[PDB]
């Protein structure tokens, strides 16, 4: 039986607005420390890594640890159903064939039973060339603005961002609310804005965003969710042919 | 330029 | 000859976002006691009674009854053609094959022609075993949120508002900005999430809305148009097979 | 060389909203003097012309004149990526293959090159029996009124924009922030809704808009960008058979 | 459960 | 009524 209680049910809602468009099924890894979440996308070019620290929840208890397959639409369209300020609490026994989610209004309490489906890959350990920490917001405009000049973005880590199509290019440059950069050799790498711009969905659940770059590895987007732990979007690149 | 897959990259083991 | 002014023009202009969606062509029965619009939809499940009477115009005259079949498509596209704070009078003759509509901004006058097109079910007697007074935001984002969960809402009368569908299911329990439920005996009926959905397009009339229940009739979601008098919807529920 | 910057970038980018939907490919015509752009639009029934004086500009250089063709849509593609408040530089060589566009946030420089293109008709002299001042907004939400009534606009001049089509007809009546009319002779002309519904796009420049008319001759339709110049709308009316 | 219409409950006197 | 092109009010040189 787990049962995790959370107040700022928002940061649910987030997670599941950042995820539901790039995961179809999931399987969400209840353990004691917390709810893990790791899933490649179905376009198979990403890796989202979800943590959210036990700590983080107002109360939380999982006696054993359970893995829950996941339609996350469904589980989206559950949360579009709470109020941005209810308290949700999540529900499941052993053997669920349910996950339960409560959303207490601070005289409306809503119960929803989501069906469960029925339920692979690890992430190295990188030493990153490049890590850039900027705005959250910033870096979503700057692969909004990009994909209407091409498909592809040339990260040059001050950091460039540049993009080119039919129409002509384009270059962004960002030196150091504030844009920081440990750099410990220059970096160039090129990536799909396609995938970036479903990360930049996770937006809202942090002020700031971290890109971890090194030469020829996945691309790390690090959204930090105060407190509870954070989501990882990392994102093979795009190679010369 | 093509893109490739992120178990190009990851691995299971 | 009658003649209608409305200050509060934005009234009527509400008053055709709800039903433009749920009756294509309607007659307005306009009499001295004032305007009446009753008319099913075009699904044939649901029943609209809309009232406006005459004291709540600023001016009202109405020489003789008149029953104006009434495009309410085109009609709110001529109302929707009218400032959110303009001064609606409405004008037509007798044998009218038009209705005038003026709407007089508070330099500007605009005056509008409707065609009218030419030309049924009776409201029983009903004592209600449950009558649930809620607010009418509340209760959209009711029938909102379940239509992500399923097609029919039981409503079970605390009054608790079910939904399922392959997803999984929702309960949503009220109790008694207030809400208050007058129950003379506890019913379960089960109403198509699609026509509530439709009926809560009239939210914009009133804070509040009113779920009128009985066993095995149809449900009265009525919205209150404050001085003006009402609008009531008539749901014919599903019954099980 | 050319080289323009615009501290209040959103003209330009308000300029491109504005050009976008109407001309597919138009040619800029840099001078000394400024910015002129004069182009009819992808139906033929419209001449626009925009001028942006060198003046408006925060500096302005053009040593040698140049007609840079562009596409509008691209061109606004890239201006959607400057934000609302950024320093724009325009920037072009002789024999120029590429438009540059420099977007200077107030630590983030954004540089565009916008590939031209390789790409006529006069302005007559023309006194208007009646001009029409009137604000940007009453005048756009007219023409999107009316446009729910019928496709064409009667504009009879006490200003009269009255419109018919299966529904009704509708008369909206301006007279005398403020609306202003010099009328030298009393004019009556049909003009299209659907582009002066394109004209309206043009409504972010000014909070005022002229309308000069004269029998049988096109419409103008000006928007002045307050300091810089002004974007004129010429639209060739209907006639009866 | 199937929906029913609004004239088998309310009818024309 | 019927819409007329701009070309056949306004001229080239």
């Amino acid at each position: 039986m787990f049962e995790a209680r959370l107040v700022q049910g928002s940061i649910l809602k987030k997670v599941l607005e950042a995820l539901k468009d790039l995961i179809n099924e999931a399987c969400w890894d209840i353990s004691s420390s917390g709810v893990n979440l790791q899933s490649m996308d179905s376009s198979h070019v990403s890796l989202v890594q979800l943590t959210l620290r036990s700590e983080g929840f107002d109360t939380y208890r999982c006696d054993r640890n359970l893995a829950m397959g996941v339609n996350l639409t469904s589980m989206s369209k559950i949360l579009k159903c709470a109020g941005n300020e209810d308290i949700i609490t999540l529900r499941a026994e052993d053997n669920a064939d349910t996950l339960a989610l409560v959303f207490e209004a601070p005289e409306k309490v809503s119960d929803y039973e989501m069906k469960l489906m029925d339920l692979q890959l690890g992430i190295p350990e990188q030493e990153y060339s490049c890590v850039v920490k900027m705005p959250s917001g910033e870096f979503a405009r700057i692969c909004r603005d990009l994909s209407h000049i091409g498909d592809a973005v040339v990260i040059s880590c001050g950091v460039k961002f540049s993009a080119s199509g039919e129409l002509g290019n384009g270059n962004i440059k960002l030196s150091q609310e504030a844009v920081t950069i440990e750099m410990n050799e220059p970096v160039q790498l090129t990536f799909a804005l396609r995938y970036l711009n479903f990360f930049t969905k996770a937006t809202p659940l942090s002020s700031t965003v971290t890109l971890s770059m090194s030469a020829d590895v996945p691309l790390v987007v690090e959204y930090k969710i105060a407190d509870m732990g954070h989501l990882k979007y990392y994102l093979a690149p795009k190679i010369e042919d | 330029t093509r893109q490739t897959t992120i178990t190009s990259h990851f691995a299971k083991g």
